[PDB]
């Protein structure tokens, strides 16, 4: 039939979901999800360092390579955050996902002796997010504003800001901040009605 | 100038307070008839007889897990 | 090893300026449509603030607003979750319960009466 | 078991002493090198105004996540980074508020 | 088309004469308002009302190239012309 | 005990016998696209859209028709489901117009959101597409039935709850036009609601007609106020103006329905209002002024003036953070002596306890009736929505109502025991018409109109409601928790003033009169400058201001239902908690704040600094209105009719006649709906 994709490498890409798996720690491990060729495994907090320590250099799983480490804010649940490090294999040629979870304010064990370009993508979840992390060295503001307030991403505050208007007023040289009047956002309320979707409701 | 009476449907603090409330009351609107005495409270909360006084002044009493006799001595000193 | 659990209450530290103590959140599940007669915007739960003051700008004919804090939608799963977030935040919440359909028994059988006064007319 | 992020309940305090011992030896540093624009003296007020918000102390992770935002936003001026007056005024002086009234905010425009 | 006002600014489509109160006539000193000399309300009218055969017509700009969702209108009422949603384009019989 | 195991996908789910297969599926989490079904409505097969498949069957049976017995493994997914779906999809659209742009209903519509989702992408039509001749039904609904889709559930909304009977299928295939055959203007109760009741934009409001699309307003949800039941209403504003109201589906506030007066007259608060502070000039005539200019000639009269000769008559669109404050105003700084607007009974305990100030029997609690013994009240004019409760409450179950005091038309029977105030006497003794009926009987209510009782015979009609309630219920009829007497206010402040402490009636101004008389809201016609005899200085503060704003010498614009965010009492006894949908015009404030403000004015100053410091005064003084969205019963109904025995008075020889007792009687009352673009045309083509 013409319109969708096959798929075949999911059984071969499975055995990744029972090899990982068959390590075994409740310290690592959890939860395992595989779909669409793509592996997403979500760890605890408390070992980060210890996990990516593996699939690094190993015989079996090697991927040296950190090419994303974004992060998830969603205020559903009480680990609000939920950074992912977005792993890619040159020598087999496979991506991974090494999900974590934190709360509102807790340090995560940072990945900086294992990859060297984490430290960047480190302070920008530190920026956007407020995710403090621990044994990281030199953690300044890249995106911010050097007097910014709050962090920029997090859903609790508005997409307009608050100190968005700067002003070249009455003062010869100071540019105006303090001020929060800005132009109407017209938030459209567009969410259809009825469930698109079959398996992915769940019963209250 | 009028005074109010809080009164709950739980069965502590209203054990005493109904039986004033059925007994009592009834002979109060006879007993005071110029006065206004409005008791209308239904939400559980706890009892309190908080009455206002003559000209810019409101004293609050309590009235939890109070006695039927102690409570027709309470109104009758807070009326004065 | 070096635990250190303590036992408190919520605090925002990374928070904008005075205009969380004044506004008041209003966590409430979003009522479905009186034309569109689909259950799909309800089942979640949505924080919407308290809109503030509106007027048309002397600039063209658009409503601006100086309120910043005011076009944003928040979804959670829970109840709790969403009083515990509140909390969280540090803005003065008012749950509103969530109204569940009653479930009435609306057979065909009674469209077609004759003891009962419940009979259809002209179909 | 649980992160402590820095400093558990007592030693976190210190923290924010130290933080103060700094900052207060950095205001000279902010006028001479910097920028004369105010005062020496209304330097060090702005300094206990921003301290004194700060008087809920309830968790040793709240205290120490902002002692190590304030060792950036406060260490930002120590290793001169592009303000030029512009940035890093933490003190409103181009905007005039309304007091807090029931009858100076109604006859004003407010609520 | 439209009637000038006493003040002197021009109403456009819609009956726009600003209040003699009103600050907001400055913007018109000194720089002209431009307000449309052909007016949408009396073109209406200025085209003639076609006849039609049969009960429904179908209403078209042009095909595909003027632009216009194909509308079947009903002609059962004798008394006031049928017109279609888009168009001024009145139908009789 | 009356359980059946069925399978939905395979998964067990347990329901009651007698339910339909989409009662079922809604249990789960399931949706079946539908047309005709609705959980208010009746049961119809129409459209043949709700198909699903259960295996094991030829046939592919509706969820609106059929009944679930024991084992039965509902498929909703499967390979004829999906067929089922998307073939009647394109059947239903095969004969509908492109009118998408032209559509009064943008992102609401079902049939848009369905096929969408459930039909196909294409069409295979080439030709064909009906054209349909429109019929213009009335001056509040506009017409077009070329986009109907013949789903027959208007004609439903018609005959069972709005019991009109104007709306039939008329025709064969195609050529079928719903709606009334003789070109009457139909005009009823509850017509502004099956604007809602159609899925498709077949049926749309003409006063809102073109403004937004769904998607485009920000809804907010907010109580209706001008209405006796109260009903839950979202009102949508694009861009800092309400455009249209629509009522939300709520349990006690009546069903899912508006009062057609109140969904209707949207443009009335937008109309005419008070925007700048107006201050009687030397020369005569209201001059605008600057608000603290304005405030300190109110607060020189009022600071000056003390005892009883300063009292406040309120009543009508008045909230309860308003009630809080204006009594904290007027009874610490002087002698309390206010009034409300609306006439009710206080000679034996009126205002005291909250079962004779309030209806005992709940909203919702209509349906578990066996007799309704009204008074002399019209439904259809007063409360639309507790008139549907009471219609539904007789056609679902059998009971058997009675209206004694003055004949009306209703969408009920009849079974009226006469026109007289002397009947109602006989009824508490032993009647022959009545009396028996209520004897015998589950759970009777008699329901007392505002009506009647805003007149001469007060206590006379009070007291034989109490005589006859309490003979009633307290001898053999009540058996447990029953209400036996309710009381229905017609004004929306007068339920609310009842509960809070002001004096009830017009005659507390009448014996003794004031020197400044600051009236939040006046619109009845209570006070007038024959009235007051000496210098007026009136003072008027409310929105929209029509009647009682040109008789007044300090007037201070106020915010509206939609304006003000404050709680409001329902009849049965419910505080419902209204938010702010849009700022208020002009210079205009909140009830809350324009009585804090005038006290920081003046000398004595009221403890008030937000409005959670406002309703932490109002939880004080009444516990009832603290708690919002939930009702609790009043206790002691046999002391409080003992002590409304006592008094003695002569009843009336005139018959308890409504002053509303017409169909286009309901388009312009209460003052707020008098000064609308929408209400006038209404009523003027009512008459025409
Ligand atoms: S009823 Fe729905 S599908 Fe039909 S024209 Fe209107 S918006 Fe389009
Ligand atoms: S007008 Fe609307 S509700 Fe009535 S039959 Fe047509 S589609 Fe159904
Ligand atoms: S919705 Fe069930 S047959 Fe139309
Ligand atoms: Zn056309």
């Amino acid at each position: 039939t013409v319109r969708p994709r096959n798929d075949v490498a999911h059984k071969q890409l499975s055995a990744f979901g029972e090899y990982v798996a068959e390590i075994l720690p409740k310290y690592v491990q959890q939860v395992q999800v595989s779909c669409f060729n793509e592996l997403e495994i979500c760890i605890h907090p408390d070992g980060v360092i210890p996990v990516l320590t593996f699939l690094r250099d190993h015989s079996n799983a090697q991927f040296k390579s950190l090419a994303d480490l974004t992060a998830v804010d969603i205020p559903t649940r009480q680990n609000r955050f939920e950074i992912v490090y977005n792993l890619l294999s040159l020598r087999f040629n496979s991506r991974i996902r090494v999900k974590t979870y934190t709360d509102e304010l807790t340090p995560i064990e940072s990945s900086v002796p294992v990859y060297k370009a984490a430290n960047w993508y480190e302070r920008e979840i530190w920026d956007m997010f407020g995710v403090f992390f621990a044994n990281h060295p030199d953690l300044r503001r890249i995106l911010t504003d050097y007097g910014f307030e709050g962090h920029p991403f997090r859903k609790d505050f508005p997409l307009s800001g608050y100190v968005e208007l700067r002003y070249d007023d009455e003062v010869k040289r100071v540019v105006a901040e303090p001020v929060e009047l800005a132009q109407e956002f017209r938030k459209f309320d567009l969410n259809s009605p009825w469930e698109a979707f079959p398996a992915y409701r769940q019963p209250p | 100038r009028e005074i109010r009476i809080h009164l709950c449907q739980r069965s502590p603090g209203s054990q005493g307070v109904r039986d004033f409330i059925e007994k009592r009351y009834v002979e109060l609107k006879k007993a005071n008839p110029d006065l206004p005495i409005l008791i209308r409270e239904c939400s559980d909360v706890q009892p309190k007889l908080w009455a206002r006084y003559a000209f810019g002044q409101e004293k609050n009493v309590s009235l939890n897990n109070f006695s039927a006799d102690q409570v027709t001595r309470a109104l009758e000193n807070v009326l004065s | 090893i070096t635990v250190d659990e303590k036992l408190d209450i919520t605090t925002i530290t990374g928070v904008p300026e005075e205009h969380i103590k004044t506004r008041k959140a209003r966590i409430f599940v979003p009522a479905r449509n009186n034309m569109q007669s689909g259950v799909n915007n309800t089942k979640k739960w949505k924080m919407e603030f308290d809109t503030r003051e509106r007027w048309e700008n002397p600039l063209m004919g658009w409503a601006s607003t100086a309120d910043p804090l005011s076009n944003l939608v928040l979804t959670f799963s829970t109840k709790e979750d969403a009083v515990a977030f509140a909390e969280k935040n540090g803005w003065s919440y008012d749950v509103e319960e969530r109204k569940v359909p009653k479930p009435k028994s609306k057979s065909y059988g009674a469209n077609f009466s004759w003891n009962k006064r419940t009979r259809v007319s002209t179909k | 078991v649980k992160p402590i992020f820095s400093r558990d309940m007592n030693e976190a305090k210190r923290r924010v002493r130290e933080l103060y011992r700094a900052w207060y030896r950095e205001v000279p540093n902010t006028v001479h090198l910097f920028q004369l624009d105010i005062s020496v003296k209304q330097g060090r007020d702005k300094v206990r105004e921003m301290f004194k918000k700060n008087a809920h102390i309830t968790d040793p992770r709240v205290v120490d996540l902002l002692v190590i935002k304030g060792k950036m936003e406060l260490e930002e001026t120590i290793k001169v980074w592009k303000q030029r007056t512009h940035v890093m005024r933490f003190f409103h002086e181009t905007e005039a508020p309304r007091p807090k009234d029931f009858l100076s905010k109604f006859y004003v425009g407010h609520d | 088309g439209v009637r000038t006002s006493p003040t002197g600014e021009k109403v456009t489509h819609t009956g726009q004469v600003y209040d003699d109160g009103d600050y907001r006539k400055v913007r018109f000193v000194g720089r002209q308002k431009e307000v449309n000399e052909n007016f949408a309300i009396d073109l209406i009218a200025e085209q003639p009302v076609s006849q039609v055969g049969s009960r429904v017509i179908s209403c078209d700009g042009g095909g595909g190239a003027l632009g216009h969702p194909r509308v079947y209108i009903n002609l059962d009422k004798e008394t006031k012309t049928g017109t279609c949603g888009y168009c001024g384009l009145q139908f009789r019989q | 005990s009356n359980l059946i195991e069925v399978f939905v996908d395979g998964q067990s789910v347990m329901v009651e016998p007698g339910t339909t297969v989409l009662q079922a599926c809604e249990k789960v989490g399931m949706q079946i696209p539908r047309f005709c079904y609705h959980e208010r409505l009746s049961v119809a097969g129409n459209c043949r859209m709700c198909l699903v498949e259960i295996e094991k069957a030829p046939k592919v049976v509706a969820a609106c028709a059929m009944p679930v017995m024991k084992g039965w493994n509902i498929l909703t997914n499967s390979e004829k489901t999906k067929k089922a779906r998307e073939g009647v999809m394109e059947f239903l659209l095969a004969n509908h117009p492109l009118d998408c742009p032209i559509c009064d209903q943008g992102g609401e519509c079902d049939l848009q959101d369905q096929s969408m989702m459930f039909g196909s992408d294409r069409s295979r039509f080439l030709e064909g597409k009906r054209a349909v001749e429109d019929k213009n039904i009335g001056p509040l609904v506009k017409t077009i039935m070329t986009r109907c889709i013949q789903c027959t559930r208007c004609i439903r909304f018609a005959s069972e709850i709005a019991g009109v009977d104007d709306l039939g299928t008329t025709g064969r295939g195609n050529d079928m036009q719903v709606g009334t055959y003789i070109e009457k203007m139909f005009m009823s109760e509850l017509s502004g609601n099956i604007i809602d009741i159609c899925p498709v934009g077949a049926l749309t409001s003409k006063p809102y007609a073109f403004t937004a699309r769904p998607w485009e307003t920000r809804k907010t949800e907010s109580i209706d106020v001008m209405d006796a039941v109260g009903s839950n209403i979202v009102v949508s504003t694009r861009t800092g103006e309400v455009m249209r109201i629509l009522p939300r589906m709520h349990e006690d506030i009546n069903e899912e329905w508006i009062s057609d007066k109140t969904r209707f007259a949207y443009d009335g608060l937008k109309r005419q209002r008070l925007t700048e502070p107006m201050v009687r000039n030397e020369k005569g005539l209201l001059t605008h002024t600057t608000w603290e200019d304005a405030l300190s000639r109110v607060a020189g009269m009022l600071q000056s003036f003390q005892g009883n000769d300063v009292a406040a008559i309120a009543g009508g669109l008045v909230d309860a953070e308003a009630l809080i404050a204006l009594k904290d105003l007027l009874n610490r700084v002087d002698s309390d002596t206010l009034c409300t607007e609306e006439v009710f009974p206080t000679a034996g305990a009126g205002t005291d306890l909250r079962s004779n100030y309030l209806l005992n029997t709940t909203i919702a609690g209509v349906e578990e009736a066996d007799v309704v013994l009204l008074v002399g009240t019209n439904p259809r004019f007063e409360a639309p929505l507790f008139n549907a409760r009471i219609r539904k409450s007789w056609l679902h179950n059998d009971l058997k109502v009675a209206l004694i005091g003055s004949p009306v038309d209703l969408t009920y029977r009849y079974d009226h025991l006469g026109d007289s105030p002397k009947i109602l006497q006989d009824i508490a003794s032993g009647s022959h018409p009545f009396s028996q009926v209520l004897q015998e009987a589950k759970k009777p209510m008699v329901i007392l109109g505002s009506s009647a009782l805003q007149r001469n015979d007060g206590a006379a009609i009070l007291a034989a409601v109490s005589n006859i309630a309490q003979k009633i219920r307290t001898s053999s009829g009540v058996t447990g928790d029953w209400k036996v007497m309710n009381i229905l206010h017609r004004i929306a402040s007068q339920v609310a003033a009842l509960d809070l402490g002001y004096k009830p009636g017009v005659e507390a101004i009448q014996k003794n009169p004031p020197k400044m008389l600051f009236l939040l809201g006046a619109d009845g016609g209570c006070i007038t400058r024959q009235d007051l005899p000496k210098d007026c200085f009136i003072v008027y503060q409310g929105h929209h201001g029509d009647v009682g704003a040109p008789i007044a010498d300090v007037i201070l614009p106020g915010a509206a239902y939609t304006e003000k965010s404050a709680t409001y009492v329902n009849t049965e006894g419910r505080a419902q908690q209204t938010k702010v949908a849009v700022t208020p015009p002009g210079l205009a404030r909140e009830d809350w704040k324009i009585i804090r403000a005038l006290s920081e004015i003046a000398g004595m100053t009221l403890p008030y600094d937000t409005l959670d410091q406002v309703r932490n005064r109002l939880e004080e003084v009444s516990p009832n209105l603290v708690r919002y969205d939930d009702v609790e019963g009043a206790n002691y109904f046999q002391q409080a009719s003992e002590l409304s025995k006592l008094v003695n008075q002569q009843l009336l020889a005139d018959p308890l006649v409504p002053p509303q007792l017409t169909i286009k009687d309901f388009y312009m009352t209460d003052s707020i709906s008098r000064a609308s673009q929408t209400m006038a045309k209404c009523v003027k083509a009512v008459t025409e």
